[PDB]
């Protein structure tokens, strides 16, 4: 009712109690959905099929049907939130009279609380009241133990001093043993006692509600029992619960003035924020036939061009077969990716790009300005205040994709982690008395910036890049990104900048997969399909191995190796796993040669990688509509032109004599 | 030193000191001989693998 | 934690720092980094002092002595009296607050307008109207600086900044915009950066390595008063939504040198130190000052080989100014007759068209709108990167950096 | 189950040898085949609970002393309340507040007379560990989980930080009488009841060996089995061997030693296998460590000496040298 004196006292005389009490129960019984269906029901149903313990209730809907009850709740919400409980209790046994046995108590979570209070915006006066608030959870203690109903052994005489309720504002301090009357030491019971999971989270204010020049304000909520692991580190919640004032912090150690530590109790945290129909279509996806186009354009919508760099990339993605003859013969499975490239060539956001679809996806920069390091070290933890082993970002993507920023300008210490990462695909700490070996089995994709900040084909790709060849030589693509001044290019690039600008403006040839659709995608893929090599022409790749190698020292250049026929393998297996063929065919084998080629001969210098290009151009030209192949000789041919014109100040024939180097129709048209 | 063995610098293609190399009881050379054979076995056998 | 403004330093000496109390309404108004007023009374406040040497004792007027066995000596006696020590700290307790300097007499534009006074609002809204207004406040803001007058206009764009914006995916788009000044000594780039930080709020001062790491970005404390921390900002916090002006930027060390970087790029720092983790936006738009190395910009090199600059900070940087020391008659005459100018008629030889508080609230004003771009206006920027790239093409005279 | 083990003990070994006729305690450490459970599954459900957890060492305090029976003494009587037991685990005791004596019309012993007799006291090993939540089983973005260990009597000096262990205990609290934000909170750990490592010759295997060594073509056999996937290089391969079996090392009348070492460096082109040659060597040797010319990430290549300033105690830092001392 709504009568007498402060809502507090009010409530908790019992008369209004039990009035309050029938209140709810009615209001749980019969409440429809606005159509009918009994939502309560259903709730309750699902909540002890699932053992649950929670009950979620709906503010709007509270104060729709019973607005006493509303009003009262966010006034008192400890007798009103221990009074639902107990409410909810009785109606949970009602309809399932045998889930005493599960839970025994039912928490009522109340939802959508019309007002949301900002953490800058809690006074005094919100004390002892249900608020609520949005945050960034900044610090999460692990879910500890906290006395529920404790017993006590006295131990004078090993009475057990029954059950307390363990309340969350003083301690449970026992008076006399019944049976001694001993006030003597007691001890808490662990075995009899039963406790609650208890976790401490700290919301910081979101940066971007945080405005001028003013902090972002904290708070620390306590999660009970249910609440507990339902947020991380770093996520986003709402959070709703009682602005608690009185437990036992006042500073009354005369440490200054007698201010309070308030605590907000959470009473509903709200994060903003598996394959049965996505395998049903996946597959479908599949068979499509042109998958691995579809995929290759998918990848890195917001970055314009660079389809070798995205190809290369989606074939790390996919990744290839680990495998390990005996025990004895390790070989990675890991497609390591290279991008070296003069400044502007968006090597930075295909990196951010993966971070956001690849699982397990780390990102670390050569600088000192990373949140992990590529090193391994053990130290107490600046927040967690825990004697932690720390291990490196090669670590943390153990089974999953490291994105190396910078790679050329690392130190010693991170440039010997990444060889030992690389080759051997462990980590090994000797540090205090931590003498251990540990697995980081990661898909290494780096960024680095070539000497001088420009990369000149003059030179090889290792005298351009500044790194050693030895950390060189664990990349399967070596991604050549040079700058050019290309009108076309130029153009293009433009225009897609600027619109992205325009359509991101505050105040507002297949179709790419959906990101979602992909990743799940990538999901099945890694996890199900696993390529075979038992049909692949041996003899066509020993003939082109052979050939490369006379290639390689027919001229003055860098040899090919084992290492990369192996290259090859693993992207043949990713091509396979890309197709789910679950065997890699000739075309795959084509394909994963065709990358190979495409990297060796750009490591090349110009006098041996256009004569490389010219040799085996079979290789390169595969999968290509010879269409492609005309419009770089084309631009080519202009480029010359107009480096002509721009200093001194095309014909049919000479675009008919590269394409005989037949049809210009179909090009033209 | 240069990447490569390079018969023809003879013995400039290592830097290490008289004093290390005697310590190593064996010193093999590894130089990738490119015999047309070997290269095609060599390529049969990773496959093979 | 307030701290004497630099206009009332006495000599040789290190400003006096105390702690005032805000009760009530207050309790918010004030903010770091702001030169706020308060208005209260000054109190003492019972401190446990460390004081090794015993000083005013306050005990009980009435005469006790300890019974044998229960002797008023030690500890016990001095608990039988009552014996407390009096010291004390000086804290001041404010019931108002408000800004020294106050700008007019969430944000939004017709925020500011309702906030400034219709005198304020019509003198906003003429020079917004007024013509050459690029001109005129190029020349107002840098009313003693001869020539330089790319600079001066680079200095005003980057006040005035950009529009950030954020992605579909998420990245942001950084709006804010950053100018370097490079070149040969007694060139003025002292004086853009004091200038423009006596001139723009939120705007701090930093030199090459008289700023430390924690002393640049931020630092954690404990709050004494209870079991949160405080934060205590960095020069980059200070000068969030404002500028940092970093002179003799070649000179600041490696750690300093990385911690700007991440600044700049991802205008944000974050801290995990002292029990707390914490990201804080920092949008500040950053002024550098830099020197060439050999002190002397040799113009036969680009800028990659002149300044000590790091790749991706010399990138993070919108605008590179140079100002090369020109041995010319004319313009050394120039510049001695505005020098001995200003230095023979200091109140006058300063005929600003615009007041520097104006100026203020006019930028203030305008910092909340946010322009789009029109379609004639994208292909007009195409064209224009057009041009901009074409003029990197083979043949022509090499740039000092590319494009 | 420790007292029914002491009297089977006392049973199978009842006419024991004179001069060790006093029966002494059994521990018994139970070990499970049941899989492990991950710690964040430790929630208050299983507390006081026998569970099997997963987890990497960070830590491993000194073998310190513990009392599992202390005797104390009436300081005016003088009289001894021998053989009081102690509760296992972290737990502590609150000493009596009177005397038992019974007193014969003098002045009665004092309020708190008892002082523990150290003389008269059975104590125990007792080691504190630090376990850390596996980095696989930490979720993708989370800190790792921490929890503390108490072993005692043989589960101590049985694990060095760094070991991947399973380890089943008591999920318990720190008992010390219930003496800023968290009420109720009680510091938990894990009594371990049982620890086991995550990773000798018989009579058959030495008569394999023996056969093995004494076949002809045994020289072949190895040289062989070393690299079988390795192409070519049969010479390269029985150094390698040569290298694992080592010389004899000697140390002559005058005590100038000869070591039985063999160094093998291999100077090659980067497209060999020999980093693979280098990885099948370290496995293959019994102590066997792989590093590069700078060492490995957060490791030596060579031992270093440092003083710790609080202990003064000298730190000896392992490098691969020294850690692989006796093998490859
Ligand atoms: N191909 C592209 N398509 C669309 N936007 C691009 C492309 N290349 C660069 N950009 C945009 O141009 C700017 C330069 O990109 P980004 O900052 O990633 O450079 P980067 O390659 O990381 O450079 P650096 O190596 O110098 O750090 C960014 O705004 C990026 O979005
Ligand atoms: N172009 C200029 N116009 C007006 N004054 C100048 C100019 N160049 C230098 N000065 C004067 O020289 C003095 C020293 O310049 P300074 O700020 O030290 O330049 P920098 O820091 O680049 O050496 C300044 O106080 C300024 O008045
Ligand atoms: N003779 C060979 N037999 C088997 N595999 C080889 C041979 N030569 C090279 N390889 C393969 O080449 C790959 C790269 O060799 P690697 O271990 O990097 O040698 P290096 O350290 O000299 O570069 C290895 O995975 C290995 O399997
Ligand atoms: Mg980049
Ligand atoms: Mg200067
Ligand atoms: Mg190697
Ligand atoms: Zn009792
Ligand atoms: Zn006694």
């Amino acid at each position: 009712d709504l009568k007498g004196h402060s809502v507090r006292e009010w409530v908790s005389m019992a008369g209004p109690r039990l009035e309050i009490h029938h209140r709810f129960k009615n209001f749980l019984r019969t409440h429809v959905d606005s159509h009918g269906h009994n939502v309560f029901k259903e709730r309750i149903s699902d909540m002890c099929k699932e053992n649950r313990e929670s009950l979620v209730v709906n503010y709007e809907d509270l104060a729709a049907r019973e607005h006493v009850l509303a009003y009262f709740l966010p006034e008192a919400p400890a007798e009103l939130l221990q009074i639902f409980d107990e409410a909810a209790l009785e109606v949970v046994l009602a309809m399932y009279p045998k889930y005493d046995r599960i839970t025994n108590h039912i928490h009522v979570r109340i939802s959508h609380l019309p007002l949301v209070e900002e953490l800058r915006s809690l006074r005094q006066l919100h004390l002892n009241q249900l608020i609520r608030t949005s945050g960034v959870v900044t610090s999460c203690t692990g879910v500890l133990p906290q006395l529920s109903m404790v017993k006590y052994n006295c131990n004078k005489c090993n009475f057990v001093l029954g059950p307390f309720c363990q309340s969350q504002n003083q301690e449970v301090k026992p008076g006399s043993c019944p049976e001694c009357q001993s006030a003597g030491p007691f001890e808490v019971n662990m075995e009899e006692t039963i406790y609650q999971n208890y976790q401490r989270i700290r919301i910081q204010e979101s940066p971007g509600k945080v405005a001028a020049g003013r902090l972002p304000r904290s708070k620390d909520a306590i999660l009970l029992a249910d609440l507990v692991d339902s947020c991380k580190p770093g996520d986003e919640i709402e959070l709703t619960g009682i602005y608690h004032n009185n437990y036992d912090g006042s500073l009354n150690t005369a440490n200054g003035f007698p201010v309070f530590a308030t605590v907000i109790l959470a009473n509903h945290v709200a994060k903003k924020d598996l394959t049965d129909e996505d395998v049903k279509m996946i597959t479908s996806l599949s068979k499509d036939q042109q998958i691995g186009e579809k995929i290759f354009a998918s990848i890195a919508p917001s970055i314009y061009g660079h389809e070798d760099i995205k190809r290369g990339l989606a074939l790390a993605l996919f990744g290839g077969e680990p495998k390990n003859p005996g025990g004895k013969h390790k070989v990675r499975g890991d497609i390591n990716v290279l991008l070296c490239g003069d400044p502007g060539t968006a090597k930075s956001q295909f990196l951010k790009y993966i971070e956001k679809v690849s699982s397990r996806a780390i990102f670390t920069t050569g600088q000192g300005a990373s949140a992990v390091g590529l090193t391994a070290y053990v130290q107490r933890h600046p927040v967690s205040r825990e004697w932690t082993l720390e291990a490196g970002a090669l670590v943390l993507a153990d089974r999953g994709v490291c994105l190396i920023d910078e790679f050329d300008k690392m130190n010693d210490q991170d440039r010997t982690s990444i060889h030992e990462a690389m080759e051997q695909q462990s980590i090994s700490i000797s540090k205090a008395g931590i003498v251990t070996s540990l697995q980081a089995r990661c898909t290494v994709i780096a960024a680095a910036n070539p000497i001088g900040g420009r990369y000149d084909p003059s030179l090889t790709f290792s005298e351009n890049v500044d790194l050693t060849e030895p950390i060189i030589s664990r990349f399967d693509i070596l991604c050549v990104v040079r700058d050019t001044v290309d009108p076309v290019q130029d153009e293009m690039l433009a225009r897609f900048v600027v619109g992205s600008h325009v359509r991101h403006h505050p105040s507002n040839g297949v179709e790419p997969l959906p990101q979602e659709v992909l990743k799940k995608y990538i999901i099945y893929a890694k996890e199900r399909v696993h390529p075979k090599l038992n049909q692949m022409d041996q003899d066509k790749v020993a003939k082109m191995y052979s050939d490369l190698r006379k290639e390689s020292m027919a001229t003055g250049s860098i040899p090919i190796t084992v290492r990369h026929i192996e290259s090859m393998i693993r992207m043949a297996e990713a091509h396979a796993r890309i197709h789910l063929r679950d065997y890699v065919i000739e075309d795959d084998v084509n394909m994963a040669i065709r990358v190979m080629l495409e990297s060796f001969i750009d490591t090349q210098k110009f006098s041996v990688m256009r004569s490389m290009r010219k040799t085996f151009a079979r290789y390169l030209s595969f999968r290509r509509d010879n269409n492609e192949l005309l419009l770089f000789i084309l631009k080519q041919l202009v480029a010359e032109q107009v480096t002509y014109q721009r200093n001194r100040f095309v014909p049919e024939k000479d675009l008919v004599d590269k394409a005989r180097q037949h049809n210009l129709s179909a090009f033209y048209d | 030193v240069f990447g490569r063995w390079d018969e023809t610098k003879g013995e400039d293609n290592i830097d290490f000191m008289p004093t290390i190399l005697s310590r190593f009881d064996m010193i093999f050379i590894v130089k990738d001989e490119h015999n047309e054979e070997r290269d095609v076995m060599l390529a049969k056998h990773v496959i093979t693998l | 934690r307030i701290q004497e403004t630099q206009a009332e330093l006495p000599r040789g000496s290190i400003p006096r720092s105390l702690e005032v109390i805000l009760r009530a309404e207050a309790v918010e108004s004030a903010q770091a980094g702001d030169k706020c007023d308060f208005t209260g009374t000054l109190i003492v406040v019972p401190d446990v002092s460390k004081l090794s040497t015993p000083g005013a004792r306050a005990e009980t007027n009435s005469r006790v002595s300890g019974v044998d066995g229960y002797e008023t000596e030690g500890i016990r006696g001095l608990r039988a009296l009552g014996v407390r020590d009096l010291s004390y700290r000086l804290v001041f307790l404010a019931c108002c607050v408000a800004p020294t300097n106050p700008r007019f007499g969430e944000q939004t534009a017709e925020s500011i307008k309702n906030q400034m006074t219709v005198k304020e609002w019509e003198k906003v809204f003429e020079m917004s109207q007024d013509k050459n207004l690029y001109h005129n406040l190029c020349t107002s803001l840098f009313p003693t600086i001869h020539g330089n007058d790319e600079v001066k206009r680079g200095v005003l764009l980057m006040l005035f900044g950009g529009v950030p914006k954020t992605t579909g995916e998420g990245t942001s788009l950084r709006g804010d915009i950053n100018v370097c000044i490079v070149g040969d000594p007694s060139t003025a780039k002292s004086q853009f950066l004091k200038h423009v930080e006596e001139f723009s709020p939120r705007a701090v001062y930093t030199s090459g390595k008289a700023s430390s790491a924690a002393g640049l970005t931020a630092a954690v404390v404990r709050d004494e008063e209870s079991h949160e921390f405080v934060i205590e900002a960095g020069a980059l916090m200070l000068a969030d939504n404002g500028v940092c002006c970093i002179d003799e930027f070649d000179k600041m060390d490696v750690r300093d040198q990385v911690a700007i970087h991440e600044a700049m790029e991802q205008q944000t720092i974050s801290i995990t130190k002292a029990g707390v983790k914490a990201t804080l936006n920092a949008r500040t738009s950053i002024l550098a000052a830099a020197n060439p190395i050999s002190g002397h910009y040799d113009r036969s090199k680009s800028l990659k080989q002149n300044i000590n600059l790091s790749a991706p900070i010399m990138s993070r940087f919108d605008l590179f100014f140079i100002l090369v020391d020109e041995c010319n008659e004319v313009t050394d005459y120039a510049i001695a007759r505005r020098i001995v100018d200003l230095h023979s008629r200091i109140e006058e030889s300063i005929d600003r068209v615009y007041s520097l508080d104006d100026i203020r609230r006019y930028l203030l004003f305008a910092r909340q709108f946010k322009p789009k771009i029109s379609k004639e206006s994208e292909d007009f920027i195409v064209e224009q990167y057009k041009h901009l790239r074409q003029r990197d093409g083979s043949g022509v005279t090499k740039s000092s950096w590319r494009i | 189950l420790e007292e029914a083990a002491k009297e089977v003990a006392d049973e199978v070994t009842r006419p024991r040898p004179s001069g060790e006729e006093v029966l002494q305690d059994i521990q018994v450490m139970l070990k499970s085949d049941a899989s492990p459970s991950s710690i964040r599954s430790l929630k208050s459900d299983m507390m006081s609970h026998l569970v099997k957890i997963p987890g990497i060492i960070i830590a491993a305090s000194a073998v310190r002393a513990k009392a599992t029976r202390i005797s104390i003494q009436c300081r005016s009587c003088r009289n001894t309340l021998t053989n009081i037991a102690m509760r296992p685990g972290l737990e502590g005791y609150a000493l009596p507040r009177k005397c038992n004596t019974d007193q014969a019309g003098r002045p009665k012993c004092p309020l708190d007379p008892y002082f523990i007799m150290p003389d008269k006291c059975k104590c125990v090993d007792f080691q504190t560990l630090k376990l850390q939540e596996l980095p696989d089983a930490v979720p993708h973005g989370e800190m790792p989980r921490h929890m503390q260990l108490y072993c005692d009597r043989y589960l101590c000096d049985k694990v060095v930080p760094g070991n991947r262990v399973t380890i089943m205990g008591i999920y318990s609290i720190k008992k010390f009488g219930l003496t800023r934000v968290g009420v109720g909170i009680r510091s938990s750990y894990i009594r371990v009841l049982g620890i086991q490592v995550d990773t000798a010759v018989s009579p058959q295997e030495e008569e394999e060996f023996r056969r093995l060594a004494a076949l002809p073509n045994v020289y072949e056999v190895i040289s062989k089995s070393i690299a079988p996937s390795i192409f070519g290089g049969t010479d390269m391969k029985k150094a390698i061997a040569c290298l694992l079996f080592g010389g004899s090392r000697k140390r002559l009348p005058d005590g100038l030693t000869r070591r039985g070492d063999i160094n093998l460096l291999m100077l090659g082109d980067p497209g060999t296998a020999k980093s693979q040659l280098l990885k099948f060597v370290e496995k293959c040797s019994p102590i066997g460590v792989y590093t590069s010319g700078k060492g490995s990430s957060a490791a030596g290549l060579t031992a270093s000496v440092m003083r710790d300033p609080s202990s003064r105690n000298f730190i000896m830092e392992g490098g691969a040298m020294v850690l692989a001392d006796g093998g490859v």
